[PDB]
Formats: C-alpha cells, structure tokens, sequence
C-alpha cells in the first residue's frame, strides 16, 4: 500500500 | 457572495469521480455534477469563477491511467467541459495560478518523475511548456504569493525532499530557496498573508500532523500548531483568511475530516466532514452553482 496515498500497489 | 469550497476526484477502494462543495457559512454540502473521468492525485484550481482539475491518476481495478488531462466545471450550469490537454500526464501534480494562467507542475507518468512545468492560457486554450524546476517531483506543494510560483518537497524518484524552489516568471527561472525543517511529500501547500505554508504529507515514516510556514522575506521556515489529524495526500485551501484542510490517509483510514487554521490564534479546530473519506482529492474556491 502507499503509505503517502493509501491507494493499493 | 456564497463562495464555496470544491473538493474534486480522490480515492478510497479505487480513483473517486466526485465534485462536492462546502459552505462554511452554514455547514451544508452539496453534491454536483461527477468528473467525467475517474482522478486521484489531480490539483484543482480557480480562474475567471471557473472550475479546473488538472491531471493526476485512474487507479481502478482493471488499471492505472495517468491523466494529462485539464477540465472546466462552470458553476453557472454544473457541467463540466474538457479543456486542451497538458503535453504529458502528470500524477500527484502541483497546480498554481499566477495572473490567470495556470502553472502545471511535476508529477508522474509510470516511473518517470517529472521535473517538466508547463503553463495554460484559458482564454487561447493553449499549453506551452516554461522553465522546467531545478529537482524532478512528484506528490510536490504549489502555492503562488506576490505573483511568484513556489514548488515544496515532494519525491524525486529516490528520496522524498525537504526542498523547495521558486520560479519567477519574468525570467523563467528556478531558484532554490531555503529547505524546510521536515522532510514532506505529499504535504498540503497554501499561502496565507505573507507566508507558504506546507502541512502534513509523509516524511518517509509517518504521516505528518505537523505545519511550518516560510516567509518570503525573511526566508526561514516556522513552525506554527500541529493540525489534530496526521494526514498525507490531503486536499488545501484557503478562505477568508483561514487555512481548510481536508482528508487524506493518516496510515490507518481514509480521513472525512476537515480542520480549520485560524493564524490570529495559531490553533486548528474540527469544522465539518466531508461525506465520505478520501485522499488525494483537488481543492480550490469558487462561487455557488446555480
């Protein structure tokens, strides 16, 4: 997950 | 004048078509005409009363789309009205405005990195590409003051940035002005009185809850009241002389909450919540629909 978005990849 | 504040696309479970405004005078939300297409990661913007969102990404579950696309939504009849398109996609862009002509900063296209900057003229619906900055970014803060274009922090491919840099269009220039205290990118970039402020973001450790301000003249960078909620990828506005934060990801949920800068008393307060949470929304003020 990306930690600065929250969006999955 | 009923201004309101616009909160464009963003994201939770997948990239989020949503266009809602929010009055402060009343509290009330209301929710308007959807994007055309899907964005997180995009920058909205204001000029001429007009509406714009710029670039950012598609991330559904079939794929990832970055978006090199601008678009109008016009208050006056709640539609929405492609525009020319920028000469690359550009997610988790920078957007600012400097004499009605709108300033499209970083941002990224698959694993490239932008460090390109192009600028729109709404009226001839051209773009045209400027100075490029002097560090490629991605998830980077614009704001303008005096007619001069700050680009903040950010990821440059291999290390998140405590950099910033300005440009002064009448030499279109970059210049690299002092760097700020904490490492942030995807922090939240605004101006207010005579200041930049950058808060949240994500240093590379945690999301940040943190807030510090840069004098143009002074040239230091200040910390001012730590905002309630840790937050990276928020939306940023001002309005009436306040700071209006709203939602992002705070390593554990998809934020609903809006906080309120007042700058005489130097505290944040809890002023609404947007209908539902979600990151890496665009946000700019405008007048009421209708």
């Amino acid at each position: 997950l990306d930690e600065e978005t929250g969006e999955f990849l | 004048v009923g201004r309101l504040i616009y909160t464009a696309g963003g994201y939770f479970r997948q990239s989020l078509s949503y266009l809602e405004a929010y009055n402060p005078s009343n509290g009330s939300w209301l929710r308007l005409a959807d994007l055309q297409v899907p964005r997180s990661g995009l920058a909205g913007c204001v000029v001429g009363g007009l509406l714009y969102a710029v670039g950012g990404r598609n991330n559904s579950p079939d794929g990832n789309t970055d978006s090199s696309a601008l678009d109008c939504y016009n208050p006056m009849t709640n539609q929405w009205s492609p525009c020319a398109s920028m000469s690359v996609p550009r997610n988790r862009i920078g957007v600012g405005v400097i004499d009605g002509h709108i300033y499209a900063v970083g941002g990224s296209h698959g694993c490239i990195h932008h460090s390109s900057v192009e600028r729109y003229e709404p009226e001839r619906d051209e773009w045209h590409l400027v100075a490029p900055m002097l560090t490629r970014r991605i998830g980077v803060g614009v704001a303008v003051l005096n007619r001069l274009l700050y680009a903040v922090g950010g990821f440059d491919g291999t290390n998140r940035l405590n950099s910033a840099e300005c440009y002064y269009p009448e030499r279109n220039e970059w210049r690299m002005i002092t760097p700020m205290n904490t490492i942030r990118s995807g922090a939240g970039v605004c101006v207010l009185h005579n200041c930049i402020y950058a808060a949240g973001g994500y240093d590379g450790q945690d999301q940040l809850n943190s807030v510090e301000r840069y004098d143009v003249e002074t040239e230091t960078w200040t910390f001012v009241a730590p905002m309630r909620h840790h937050r990276s990828a928020l939306g940023i506005t001002v309005h009436q002389g306040k700071i209006y934060v709203l939602g992002g990801y705070d390593g554990h949920t998809f934020l609903d909450s809006v906080e309120c800068y007042d700058p005489d008393s130097d505290t944040w307060s809890e002023v609404t919540r947007m209908t539902s949470g979600r990151s890496g929304v665009g946000v700019a003020v405008t007048m009421e629909p209708c």
